[PDB]
């Protein structure tokens, strides 16, 4: 098929900048009868796509004159002159000349922002869960930006992975941070087994990892 | 009136069949083309079937020998009949118009409808289970207190704190599947002097199973 690759994946801006978003095919969008039929869609959260420019350049009803498309062949851009905050949210090309039709990975738009360490908070398993014979060590990474964040879990000095959940917020429409939860579930056989516990995130905003940690012995 | 309406989505076990209908109003239905486009969980975007004006069916590879496209053009209504049905093929379904009629020179999808979801899998409904997250109070200005939903099925479960007196300072993260079941998280961060003072408490709803649950986060020792 035709693969269609966007870049960047995520692009932060500040209302009233120039934003450009690039989208190129594997192959020729050139269709045999000679039209290229490359169109681009924005999707704001919890909405369907909607169509923004089409066969290239090709302004769609409604769409205001802010937005621009341009390119030829394989490489393709859509130009945003003055970003409004009502244009946040994913843009996607999509190549409609060769079956099967494909889309691009998507754009994110983002609000740009300080940066911001997150303040992170770690919660050792409740009695209640103990009862039913789980451990589940929560650490949640709030308000911090930019989004990228790697969170790892030591238990007594060693890594462990396995058993934990991440999830991630989407940009905060009040202060523009995101918000990270990791939980660590492990057996209560397994978690009575061990007395260190510690949430440790690598951000951009220290040149050491943050770490939270919590130890049975000092309950 | 230009709409499309899509419905029939639901929950389905592997292997199981279901029917998506797509209502059209507001244009002469019979002179379009018309898609049927998914978008998975991943946010990825992937186009399923077009069914040209004159009846021409172009249908995606990984769903071909498993997909029926078809239209009723007295009714305005847009048909996809899924069987043999895999877990990739969990996503939101959206029907699209797509401007163009056979042998037009131009095509694009130029209305979309709010889509439907549908959910492969072999899990079945299961109450959450809620435990409260305090901090070890022998362990600052703000506190952040939680709520563990874990173990549900299937979404969604809808979190609010002290019955939604509680707005400021939350943060309600997706939830993310782990074994076929649901696990999901909320904090919420308030000032020293009010926790433990004055009480916080986290409710759960699940639907899908009348559960209705109420978490008081009390302080405790680890
Ligand atoms: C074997 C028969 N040959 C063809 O089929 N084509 C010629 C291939 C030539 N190469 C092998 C060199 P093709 O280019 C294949 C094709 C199909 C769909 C789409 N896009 C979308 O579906 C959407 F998602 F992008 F909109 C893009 C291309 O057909 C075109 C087409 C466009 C739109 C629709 N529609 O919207 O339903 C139907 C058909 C067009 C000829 O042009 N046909 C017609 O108008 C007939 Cl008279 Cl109906």
């Amino acid at each position: 098929d035709v693969l269609m690759t966007q870049t960047p994946l995520s692009l932060p801006v500040s209302l009233g900048d120039q934003a450009s978003i690039s989208c190129r095919s594997s192959q020729t969008i050139v269709h045999s009868n000679g039209d290229t039929y490359l169109d681009w869609f924005l999707q704001k959260p919890g909405q369907s796509p909607k169509l923004l420019i089409y066969k290239v350049s090709n302004r769609f009803s409604g769409v205001p004159d802010r937005f621009s498309g341009s390119g030829s062949g394989t490489d393709f851009t859509l130009k945003i002159s003055r970003v409004e905050a009502e244009d946040l949210g994913v843009y996607y090309c999509f190549q409609g000349s060769h079956v099967p039709p494909t889309f691009g990975g998507g754009t994110k738009l983002e609000i740009k922002r300080a940066d911001a360490a997150p303040t992170v908070s770690i919660f050792p398993p409740s009695s209640e869960q103990l009862t039913s014979g789980g451990a589940s060590v929560v650490c949640f990474l709030n308000n911090f930006y930019p989004k990228d964040i790697n969170v790892k879990w030591k238990i007594d000095g060693s890594e462990r992975q396995n058993g934990v959940l991440n999830s991630w917020t989407d940009q905060d429409s009040k202060d523009s941070t995101y918000s990270m939860s990791s939980t660590l579930t492990l057996t209560k056989d397994e978690y009575e087994r061990h007395n260190s516990y510690t949430c440790e995130a690598t951000h951009k905003t220290s040149t050491s990892p943050i770490v939270k940690s919590f130890n049975r012995n000092e309950c | 009136e230009v709409k499309l309406v899509e419905s029939g989505g639901g929950l389905v076990k592997p292997g199981g069949s279901l029917k998506l209908s797509c209502a059209a109003s507001g244009f002469t239905f019979s002179n379009y083309a018309m898609s049927w486009v998914r978008q998975t969980p991943e946010k990825r975007l992937e186009w399923v079937v077009s069914i040209s004006s004159g009846g021409s069916i172009y249908y995606l590879d990984s769903v071909k020998g498993r997909f029926t496209v078809s239209r009723d053009n007295a009714r305005n209504i847009l048909y996809l009949q899924m069987t043999s049905l895999r877990s990739e093929d969990t996503a939101m379904y959206f029907c699209a118009r797509v401007s163009h009629y056979d042998g037009s020179r131009d095509w694009y999808f130029d209305v979309w409808g709010a889509g439907t979801s549908v959910t492969v899998s072999s899990a079945k409904t299961t109450p959450p289970s809620v435990y409260p997250l305090a901090p070890g109070s022998a362990a600052n200005s703000m506190v952040t207190l939680g709520c563990l939903v874990k173990g549900y099925f299937p979404e969604p479960v809808t979190v609010t704190w002290n019955s939604g007196s509680l707005s400021s300072g939350v943060h309600t993260f997706p939830a993310v599947l782990q074994s076929d079941l649901y696990t999901l998280s909320s904090s919420v961060t308030v000032p020293s002097s009010t926790w433990p003072s004055e009480t916080v408490t986290c409710n759960v709803a699940h639907p899908a199973s009348s559960t209705k649950v109420d978490k008081k986060i009390v302080p405790r020792d680890c």
